């Protein structure tokens, strides 16, 4: 199996797919950042006067 | 309070533009999203604080 | 023009490094892997379906091999963790005691061949086979 790889770039393969996991997680991280910004707004209003 | 009402309109338009820019940044490179989320965060707290100033 | 908040013309965004729009296989030159284990040849026809086991890489030996040594046949053992364990003079000198740092398991008292001959001389004839 080690003879199958010619350029010995299997670490490049592994780093590429870990980078792919990071990039596939960045969009959901942005969504959760917007959700945290949403949850920050719950206390920050001023209700109707009584 | 007309200055505050026009500022509220400007803040709403800026929020919509900042969302569009956030979608563009996510569509080309979702690694500088932090500053755009921060800008949406400060635009929104400015909108809410202007509403709280108008509340009395 | 009318200024709007945090819409800055001088602020510019670049693409991701690397860009996932491109084929990163072609970017880092993994084309040899992709065309060597592609399910179909890149002219529209189907390639040969490679076998589930390693018959192709054990077929080049002349031996008693007719079945597949697996986990479940009881002939193999789990050597993965033992497989995974880990431990003036110039660079050259440092490297021959690096080459000689493990030879201590090769001679007696670890592998006494007189005792090996004595235990192998006790072997009698035939083997019970079912």
């Amino acid at each position: 199996w080690t003879r199958t790889i010619k350029q010995n770039n299997f670490h490049v393969l592994i780093d590429l797919l870990n980078w792919f996991r990071t990039t596939n997680m960045n969009v959901n991280n942005c969504i959760w950042a917007l959700k945290s910004s949403l949850n920050s707004m719950t206390n920050a209003k001023l209700p109707n006067v009584d | 309070y007309q200055y505050k009402i026009q500022e509220l309109r400007k803040l709403l338009k800026s929020l919509l533009l900042n969302y569009l820019e956030l979608i563009g940044v996510l569509s080309i490179n979702p690694d500088m999203y932090e500053r755009k989320v921060e800008n949406i965060r400060t635009i929104l707290v400015n909108i809410h604080h202007l509403l709280n100033e108008y509340r009395p | 023009p009318s200024y709007y908040y945090y819409v800055d013309p001088e602020t510019t965004y670049t693409y991701q490094q690397p860009n996932p729009l491109q084929d990163l296989i072609s970017v880092y030159g993994l084309d040899d892997i992709s065309r060597q284990v592609a399910r179909t040849n890149l002219d529209g026809t189907k390639a040969v379906k490679l076998r589930k086991s390693y018959k192709n890489q054990i077929a080049d030996l002349s031996g008693k091999f007719s079945t597949i040594p697996t986990r479940e046949n009881g002939k193999g053992g789990q050597i993965a963790h033992i497989l995974f364990q880990n431990n003036n003079m110039s660079e050259q000198q440092w490297r021959e005691q690096l080459r000689n740092r493990d030879i201590a398991l090769f001679q007696p008292p670890n592998f006494d061949w007189d005792l090996c001959s004595s235990v192998l001389s006790q072997f009698e004839r035939s083997y019970p086979s079912e």
